[PDB]
């Protein structure tokens, strides 16, 4: 099947200070350890499956967000 | 494997079956030949004779190697070499010891 | 050793304050320097190695009695380990302090009239690394602000231009420039992993191998040695 | 008489004296070994459609990741190894890398500074001298092979003395014509083409007769202890491109046409010895810089 | 050689034991195909991967294939994203550093990039395997340093209120055998300048 | 049949020699180069033993490249190799030259 | 009596061969006692480098 | 090689290495300069106190 | 040395000691040897077929 996306993971947020003066934007992609002495490609890979389970775009889609929409 | 100096030896029966030809072909296969020895290769050339090619071991005495693998290209058999091991270069790790 | 190991300004400083100039000075009479000799290295030719004996190859080596003498006896140590041979200099500046001979009126010794472009080619200074290179500006120019020759020092730097790149950034008589350096000064220090106990060629190269080799059983071993001397005397 | 020498061979600029102990020797052999990678790493980022091999190289050698709007200059070590360079081409250069980031470059790797473990043949012809009597013109030309060209406008022949220095280990002495050439107090041979010489063993005479002019072209090989990842093919590159880029221009300096008559002409200075050391370091420092700078040019 | 048999036969149980685990990898059609003579499942399959070691079969590139290159590509280029770095600095209080001033933290730990030179002169670096096995580091971070030659995992916690910026734990440990950096995490607050009691914190 | 086993099963025949040769000292190894011998097999054995070829896994025995138990029984050749000259030295001074 | 080197030194009545005996088995335990510091270098040259 | 080896060692501060002429280390170097500086007043002194 | 030792092992057919200088025992000494005799014809060719 080919599975229907209705929402765009924009992954932001919005942090400002109590009295306004600084604020701030802010993705967050999540935390993934990393281990030393070994190589750095093989441990991105299992990450990658992982963060495109995150996003949905692991298995094939197709994106509506055309009706996400007002006047 | 290990000791190149030791051998592989095998004793047939007077009237070889299926099972001795079958024990001989494993051995020239998968032994080193360095293990299996000239006079071992005649005998275990021989037995095979006896079965594949209708004759006895009184016949096929006196017969060098050639003229035993003749008989047996002939017939059809191609199983009548020798084959040579690969050496495996082996190192053990000092520790405390000096190594080898 | 000690003086080698020191790795900051603060550092380096701080051990000169303490120090002697006993420590600086030696009492063996060594060989003239300035000789083309003919030494033995059996790790790589059979013949003979030529080289030329220096003040900074850490053996002490005949020096004069005049105000240069001292102060070069006092650079080779910073920056070598070892001082050289300067006869009969007296008790009352051995108990000095060497930054007192340096920094300091009251030693009795005029530091003025002293040229640094002689004192740099005595010295050679065309055969020291940058870490060396950097002790010796650091003496020369407390022993400029001292005597009031900053100009002097300034023009020695421009004629240089390769000692100018690696000149020191403090001010001798500003302690905020001492505190904020960052130069790296450490000739000797515990190396990772380790080095090979093989001799090299030049008498610099050989000498200062043999000070790095020996540092790691100096540091172990030298609280003991040295505190059973110290027990029940005077320092000077 | 009128004395005759080799260019190559006159005046030798003092060489540095900087970055020969064992922990500089270790940083020039961990260079020229991640310089390699970094070649080997580009060949294999082409074949495999990927730029995985290269950025893991260039991680290594540069302390960073590649970017495609930043340039690759090779990093700390990239600009560790030009200093160098210059240091030991003449004792006039800055030499202001410090020691903290030699040692720290020398951890990357785990390879011995060992400079004596090989050897290499240099096929440069050194002709110390060639002494020659009055109405005798002789011209020497060239350093790999020397063609030494005499003829005399005098009555009778002349006795020529060649000196080959005390480095070389064979000279082989090829003449237009034939010649007879003996060593000093010997009897004259027989008038041949060829002369194999040890050049240990004294000066030599050549007889040169009235007529066409003799010219003699003179081959030496001298064997220079060097490392084992040595190779001439790279070293001969890397000298050229650091002439190239400006790497020798310092005052008070000679120029060579290639590294092997720089090795020689230092070789045959008064302490000859103490320069082929630094000499051979040198050299392998610019097979790093060679292989370093095909994979990241500027 | 004895070693390279050895590394090879350990690596290919390991292989088989995760590919097998769970869901298994391969489909039961090619495991009947690999049964057929009578040898087990884990073991017609491990012998087929040996004989493929070496092939030049061409293997189409699959669009899942590009989607996972491309995001490990952006994980080893963009390190920061995800919460990890390739060096960190630890210097002293009382030696000013250039650092990022545009989001008003109160001593932001963030710099735009690592110093080259502080004070005219270059910041030493220091690989951590060798951080790790020095005895004199107490004389080494009095001038400070660079870590590098290894992958830092740190967390930060943006605090709306204003206060002291400081880390969770303490910068380093020192034990017999060998030193260590703690784990990274930061409480960065935001800044009134004319705060005179948090200044002198 | 055979060949198939043979090649399956021939890993951990060639790690299990090797694990087996680094438990030997080198003066061991050394002395034992000297003797020499043939060892007989019954046919029916050698080709059961090809048949029916069992799978030496050997997985569990290697924490990344190092063997704890042959490391650790070599080492205590060693501690021999100490008491073989302590004892020797110990006789010869209780005891002096011996005569019959 | 105390030594230079902070050892004790007792003088005593004591026989010709017991005094030699024991005075020779006490020197030949004692070339095998040493420093923690020298065995530490002893063990680091048969380690390797790292 | 066991008994040089030790007495190498011993000598050297480094054990006898393998594709490397074995001459003694620093003590055979500092040993050889010495005796050269014994002849005469000419001859250098090179090696260090330390 | 490992690597170095194997190889030398297999051209030698023996494992070097730390004293004797290693220059490839009989591999090397016919091969310095037939090289001779290829050159002219005056060279004693004097290496056996076995």
């Amino acid at each position: 099947e080919l599975i229907k996306v209705p929402t765009i993971p924009h992954n932001l947020v919005l942090i400002q200070s109590d009295n306004g003066k600084h604020a701030l934007i802010k993705e967050d992609l999540g935390q993934w350890p990393v281990e030393t002495g070994i190589s750095l490609v093989n441990q991105a890979g299992v990450f990658a499956v992982q963060l495109a389970n995150k996003l949905g775009i692991d298995k094939p889609f197709v994106l509506d967000a055309g009706s996400n929409y007002f006047t | 494997c290990m000791f190149k100096q030791f051998r592989i030896g095998m004793t047939y029966a007077l009237d070889p079956n299926i099972m001795d030809v079958a024990a001989a072909t494993c051995m020239l296969l998968f032994r080193p030949a360095q293990s299996i020895s000239d006079e071992q290769y005649r005998y275990c050339l021989q037995t095979m004779a006896v079965f594949l090619t209708n004759t006895t071991y009184d016949i096929v005495n006196n017969d060098t190697i050639d003229v035993l693998k003749m008989k047996l290209r002939n017939q059809g058999w191609p199983f009548v070499e020798r084959y040579n091991a690969v050496e495996i270069d082996m190192s053990v790790e000092p520790l405390r010891s000096p190594g080898q | 050793m000690d003086v080698l190991s020191k790795g900051s300004l603060k550092e380096l400083l701080a051990h000169l304050e303490k120090t002697p100039l006993e420590e600086a000075i030696s009492y063996r009479i060594g060989t003239v320097p300035y000789q083309n000799v003919l030494i033995s290295r059996n790790e790589y030719y059979n013949q003979l190695y030529p080289d030329t004996t220096s003040l900074i190859d850490g053996v002490s080596r005949e020096g004069q009695r005049n105000v240069n003498g001292l102060i070069m006896s006092i650079i080779s140590y910073v920056v070598s380990g070892s001082g050289h041979y300067i006869p009969n200099i007296g008790f009352m500046l051995l108990r000095r302090s060497i930054l007192d001979i340096l920094t300091k009126h009251d030693t009795g010794l005029v530091t003025n009239n002293l040229n640094y472009g002689i004192i740099a080619r005595n010295l050679t200074v065309s055969k020291m690394n940058c870490e060396q290179r950097k002790r010796m500006l650091i003496c020369f120019k407390l022993l400029a602000y001292k005597d009031g020759n900053q100009n002097d020092y300034e023009i020695y730097l421009n004629q240089n231009i390769p000692l100018k790149q690696i000149a020191p950034n403090f001010i001798p008589g500003d302690m905020r420039t001492v505190i904020h350096n960052q130069d790296q000064l450490a000739i000797v220090g515990i190396p990772a992993y380790r080095l090979t106990q093989s001799t090299e060629l030049s008498i610099r190269d050989d000498n200062a191998k043999s000070y790095k080799l020996g540092y790691v059983d100096w540091y172990n071993s030298n609280s003991f040695l040295r505190e059973r001397s110290e027990f029940n005397l005077i320092r000077l | 008489a009128n004395r005759a020498t080799s260019a190559f061979l006159d005046n030798p600029h003092p060489v540095g004296v900087n970055y020969v102990d064992e922990g500089s020797r270790q940083f020039v052999a961990v260079a020229e070994l991640l310089a390699s990678k970094l070649i080997d790493s580009s060949r294999e980022s082409d074949e495999s459609n990927s730029d995985v091999p290269f950025v893991q190289a260039y991680s290594k050698f540069a302390d960073d990741n590649p970017r495609h709007l930043r340039v690759k200059t090779g990093g700390k070590m990239a600009n560790a190894l030009t200093n160098v360079i210059r240091s030991y081409y003449s004792i006039n250069a800055p030499a202001i890398v410090p020691q903290v980031e030699i040692d720290r470059l020398a951890s990357k790797a785990t390879v011995s500074g060992d400079m004596y473990n090989s050897y290499a043949i240099f096929n440069s012809v050194p002709i110390v001298e060639v002494l020659s009597p009055a109405r005798t013109t002789v011209s020497i030309v060239g350093s790999d092979r020397a063609d030494v060209t005499m003829l005399n406008t005098g009555a009778g022949a002349a006795n020529i003395t060649f000196n080959f220095g005390q480095i070389a280990e064979t000279v082989i002495l090829k003449g237009s014509v034939p010649f007879q050439l003996a060593r000093l107090n010997q009897p004259m041979p027989a008038a041949r083409f060829t002369y194999k010489l040890r050049p240990l063993d004294g000066p030599f005479i050549v007889v040169l007769p009235v007529g066409n002019p003799l010219v003699i072209s003179a081959t030496a090989a001298t064997r220079i202890q060097v490392p084992l990842a040595f190779n001439k093919a790279l070293v001969e590159s890397g000298f050229q491109t650091a002439m190239n880029d400006g790497l020798f221009d310092i005052q008070n300096v000679n120029y060579y046409s290639s590294f092997d008559e720089f090795i020689i002409s230092q070789y045959h200075a008064q302490d000859g010895i103490n320069r082929v050391s630094t000499c051979v370091i040198l050299g392998l420092a610019l097979q790093a810089y060679d292989q370093m700078r095909r994979a990241l040019p500027v | 050689t004895s070693g390279s048999i050895i590394n090879h036969a350990n690596n290919l149980n390991k292989v088989i034991n995760h590919v097998f685990a769970d869901k298994p990898l391969i489909s039961e059609t090619m495991l009947k195909i690999l049964t057929i003579d009578g040898t087990t499942g884990k073991d017609g399959y491990r012998n087929w991967l040996d004989k493929l070691v070496g092939h030049n079969y061409p293997v189409y590139v699959e669009p899942v294939v590009n989607i996972m290159n491309f995001i490990s590509a952006r994980f080893v280029a963009d390190s920061s994203y995800f919460g990890y770095t390739n060096e960190i600095m630890i210097m002293p209080n009382h030696i000013n550093v250039p650092v990022d001033d545009r989001f008003g933290f109160r001593d932001s730990p963030f710099c735009t990039s690592l110093p080259r030179t502080i004070m005219g002169n270059d910041v030493r670096r220091i690989s951590y395997n060798v951080f790790s096995m020095m005895e004199d580091i107490d004389d080494v971070i009095s001038e400070g340093f660079i870590l590098y030659d290894a992958y830092f995992n740190f967390s930060y916690d943006i605090m709306t209120t204003d206060g002291v910026t400081r880390l969770k734990e303490d910068i380093l440990i020192v034990t017999d055998t060998g030193n260590d950096i703690k784990p990274i995490h930061f409480y960065i607050y935001f800044e009134n300048r004319n705060d005179k009691k948090l200044r002198y914190e | 049949a055979c060949r198939d086993k043979t090649s399956a099963n021939w890993r951990g025949y060639s790690v299990l020699v090797s694990r087996y040769r680094s438990l030997i000292p080198n003066e061991l190894f050394e002395s034992l180069r000297n003797i020499s011998g043939e060892y007989n097999i019954n046919p029916q054995d050698e080709h059961s033993f090809f048949f029916a070829l069992a799978q030496i896994n050997a997985d569990d025995e290697f924490i990344g490249a190092i063997d704890k138990e042959s490391a650790e029984y070599l080492d205590e050749y060693a501690t021999l190799a100490r008491d073989i000259s302590n004892s020797l030295t110990l006789v010869k001074a209780a005891f002096g030259p011996l005569e019959r | 009596y105390p030594d230079a080197d902070g050892n004790d030194v007792s003088i005593i009545f004591s026989g010709a061969m017991s005094h030699a005996i024991f005075t020779y088995a006490q020197s030949q335990w004692n070339k095998n006692i040493i420093k923690l510091d020298d065995y530490i270098r002893e063990i680091t040259l048969t380690v390797p480098k790292q």
